[PDB]
């Protein structure tokens, strides 16, 4: 009989699992705080009633009649997966989960392997005991393909994957153990043993030593590219990436390209190249400024760390002094309680309590000095940043924006000159020939040239729109820098607020504990005076 | 690796060679039998083990028969975690004979706490008797020998 | 379900605004107070 | 039986979802209690520091 | 004598530099192999448990 994994069944499975591993008997098991789920042999026919488990780390559904997989997109934080030995025929629905590492699809109807490009980090995959037809299938997942097939997969999709068994597949019963060697040459001790067979190493060209040297080189290139990307973004000039793509957002440029395509493309290339080089110098200077600003900030946290540590060391020394005070006071308390001289005991105890209030006052004073020091440090650093780094970025952005403006103005002037020359050439030529195949493009050029004022206004609008878009992107980068710095300062100050609140709460709690303990000692010493009458 | 960077055992000679406890009948190198008072231990702070879940200091004081364990201070905290736990229910000595003691032992949390404490304390006991034997060997070896030349 | 969930959140809207206003007002108070307090020590400083 | 099964599943997911929805207001009230306490202490601290200096 | 002593002291300093650099590079690569062996052990446990 077909069934469903229901939340009543959910609780039943939770109870069985907790029994299996002696988990705390809590009926109030938070359903948003689930990590591992076992569903051993429920004969489960479908997967349902599991929404909300984005934090899942372990899961098991072996020994069931499940046959289809899909909608596992919402679960992207899974680690331990075991769904083998089911009615599976295809793999899909998991394209969003990258964090899984244990993939079990053993002993199913699996014949096509697909959907694991996103989870390149997988290291365990069981798809053995299947109906798989071709060995080279697996080759597609480790950056190796049979020679002679057009393969657009020039980027390997599985590197750390070192757990993979398909043993028992249909083709795996032919030419014993040759297919394993072939796949491994495209893919732990078994690997060393297979690599030592002469035919295994002779039959291919792309080995593992060279593969790993290339891997290290490629990963170094990737890391340098990522650092360059972060550099450019922190320069805030990333938004200008469409500046050279603006013309493809500028239709009037396409319309005007008809008049003289050759020199139009030539001037466009000159304009793009110069704009690119000077804008690049722009973000390079901005990057220097932002890097020194980052150093400024990091030294800010460093200085806060040293000064704070000084504060806690002084506070801890004073607190150790008062703990010694408490211990001597309690020792004398017990000694005189054996003595029973209540008057002197309570006198020394109020002496201690006044000392405790003194500790409260001095600790609050320490917090006050903390406030002065942190506030002065923050104001000084903010003024330093404003005076040097913020102003340098300001000037660099101003120079870069007006340099882009210089390029735009010169480009517009060159466009004006080319338009005037084309107009003059058309005016000269129109007086000799009046019949040539009624050319469509010739007629379009004639119409564009006749309305010379129309062309002038179109190019002027083109330049004004280009300058406006460039200026708006420039100001968007400037506002990005403004908001970034503002959020930095705001987070630092607010976090200082919560830190101050937390430390004051701790001080109040300790003073309250001291006072309550002192009162307990005094009250017991005094109550010891109520049996003697 | 363990991160327990400080380890010490208090002593007090105010009681004679108590004749019951094997763990307290110590083949002390110096004189034979000696008697025990307390232990202190200080641990390294792993960045990835929580301060309020990772013990930084601990005190198993026999005179008080209660353990004095310190925990790190959380970010922004100046309230030191000086927990003084009772050792009555530490080795299973807890009396189930009392009908009325709130039976919170069922909680596995108490079970894990006591398992950790017992493991640590017996490990220290055996390691320190071994330290006794090793120190005896070392000092006798460097005492009896004459002087060698190369 | 949709009707009751929508009804539950009708009040929410206004609460937001109130909180925001209070929050904004709070900032002002701190700022205002800081101003005065700062001037105090400034006076002392000059007096010093 | 299946019809009742999915109907009950939707009902229970509805208790879940609507208990979630009637939580923004509670969280807001709790955090506003937090903010009021923080601001009242801040104002009192400002006045007391004024007095001491 | 003085100039040859100068050359020998320079040689001592150069050899100090050479062997200190040798030790530093050797430590770096050993630590690298310790981390790689840690990872080796985690996926060795992974393969053992999955195979069983």
């Amino acid at each position: 009989d077909p069934r469903v994994i229901n939340e009543q069944l959910i609780l039943d499975a939770v109870k069985q699992f907790n029994q299996e591993n002696n988990k705390i008997t809590t009926e109030n098991i938070i359903l948003q705080q689930l990590r591992q789920l076992q569903l051993s042999f429920k004969n489960i026919l479908k997967i349902q009633h599991l929404q909300g488990l984005e934090r899942l780390e372990k899961l098991q559904l072996d020994n069931n009649i499940i046959e289809k997989i899909e909608n596992i997109d919402h679960l992207v934080n899974l680690k331990w997966l075991d769904l083998s030995f089911n009615c599976i025929k295809k793999i899909e629905g998991l394209d969003k989960l990258k964090e899984l590492t244990d993939l079990s699809l053993f002993n199913n109807y699996i014949e096509k392997i697909e959907g694991l490009h996103n989870n390149t980090k997988l290291n365990v995959f069981s798809i053995g005991n299947n109906r798989l037809k071709s060995y080279e299938e697996i080759t597609l997942y480790f950056g190796y393909k049979p020679r002679g097939e057009e393969g657009t997969n020039d980027r390997p999709e599985f590197k750390r994957l070192q757990v993979l068994n398909v043993s028992g597949n249909p083709f795996t019963k032919d030419k014993e153990n040759e297919y394993k060697n072939h796949i491994i040459c495209a893919i732990e001790g078994d690997r060393q043993l297979i690599r030592q067979d002469e035919q295994i190493s002779n039959s291919y060209n792309f080995t593992t030593t060279d593969y790993y040297q290339q891997m290290q080189a490629q990963e170094q290139k990737e890391e340098m590219d990522r650092q360059t990307l972060k550099k450019k973004k922190d320069a805030r000039m990333d938004i200008l990436d469409n500046l050279k793509d603006e013309y493809l957002k500028i239709e009037d440029l396409q319309r005007v390209k008809i008049i003289k395509p050759n020199q139009i493309n030539e001037e466009i290339e000159k304009y793009c190249g110069k704009i690119n080089d000077h804008v690049v110098e722009m973000q390079a200077a901005v990057i220097q400024k932002h890097q020194l600003i980052l150093q400024e900030m990091s030294k800010t946290e460093v200085s806060y760390k040293e000064q704070e540590a000084l504060h806690e060391k002084e506070t801890l020394q004073i607190l150790k002094e008062f703990e010694h005070e408490k211990k001597v006071e309690f020792r004398n308390w017990e000694k005189e309680a054996a003595n029973g001289d209540a008057k002197k005991e309570e006198s020394r105890l109020k002496t201690l309590l006044q000392k405790t209030t003194s500790l409260k006052n001095k600790l609050m004073d320490i917090e006050i000095q903390l406030v002065e020091e942190l506030e002065a440090i923050f104001t000084d650093y903010d003024t330093k940043k404003k005076e040097t780094a913020w102003k340098d970025i300001e000037e660099i952005i101003v120079l870069g924006q007006k340099k882009i403006e210089e390029e735009n103005v010169k480009f517009y002037s060159n466009l004006n000159v080319i338009k005037n020359k084309e107009e003059a050439n058309y005016n000269s030529t129109q007086q000799q020939q009046l019949e040539e195949e009624n050319n469509e493009e010739d007629d379009e050029k004639a119409s564009l040239l006749e309305n010379k004022e129309q062309l002038a206004q179109m190019i002027g609008n083109i330049k004004e729109t280009l300058i406006d878009s460039h200026t708006k992107i420039i100001l968007s980068a400037q506002m990005e820098l403004q908001k970034d710095l503002a959020e930095y300062a705001k987070q630092q100050k607010n976090k200082m607020y919560e830190r101050n609140r937390k430390n004051i709460s701790q001080i109040i709690a300790q003073i309250d504990a001291y006072q309550t303990e002192i009162n307990e000692k005094l009250k017991q010493g005094d109550d010891e005076s109520d049996h003697e009458n | 690796d363990d991160r327990v960077i400080y380890r010490s055992i208090r002593f007090d000679n105010k009681r004679a060679p108590s004749s019951q406890n094997n763990d307290k009948v110590f083949q002390d190198n110096h004189v034979g039998d000696v008697q025990i008072t307390k232990m202190t231990q200080k641990f390294e702070k792993n960045p990835h083990y929580p301060a309020n879940e990772q013990i930084q200091k601990m005190v198993i004081d026999l005179i008080k028969d209660k353990v004095i364990v310190y925990y790190h201070m959380n970010d922004g905290e100046i309230t030191p975690i000086v927990k003084i736990y009772p050792r009555d229910s530490m080795h299973g000595f807890a009396k189930l004979n009392e009908p009325g003691g709130d039976n919170k032992i069922d909680d596995p949390l108490v079970q894990l706490e006591n398992t950790k404490m017992v493991n640590l304390e017996k490990d220290c006991l055996n390691q320190l008797k071994q330290q006794e034997k090793i120190a005896r060997d070392d000092e006798k070896t460097i005492r009896e020998g004459e002087i060698r030349l190369e | 379900h949709l009707a009751k969930k929508d009804k539950l959140d009708k009040e929410l809207q206004k609460l937001e605004d109130d909180f925001a206003k209070l929050k904004q007002d709070h900032a002002n108070d701190e700022t205002k107070l800081k101003t005065n307090k700062r001037q105090q020590q400034n006076s002392l400083a000059d007096n010093i | 039986k299946e019809a009742r099964a999915e109907e009950g599943t939707q009902q229970r997911m509805y208790e879940f979802e609507q208990k979630q929805l009637k939580e923004k207001i509670n969280n807001l009230k709790q955090k506003t209690d937090t903010e009021n306490m923080v601001h009242e202490q801040l104002r009192n601290f400002l006045i007391e520091k004024e007095d001491q200096i | 004598v003085q100039e040859e002593k100068k050359d020998h002291q320079s040689l001592l300093k150069i050899q100090q530099k050479k062997f200190d650099e040798l030790i530093n590079n050797l430590i770096i690569k050993y630590e690298e192999r310790l981390a790689k062996l840690k990872e080796d052990l985690e996926l060795k446990l992974k393969v053992e448990i999955h195979e069983l």
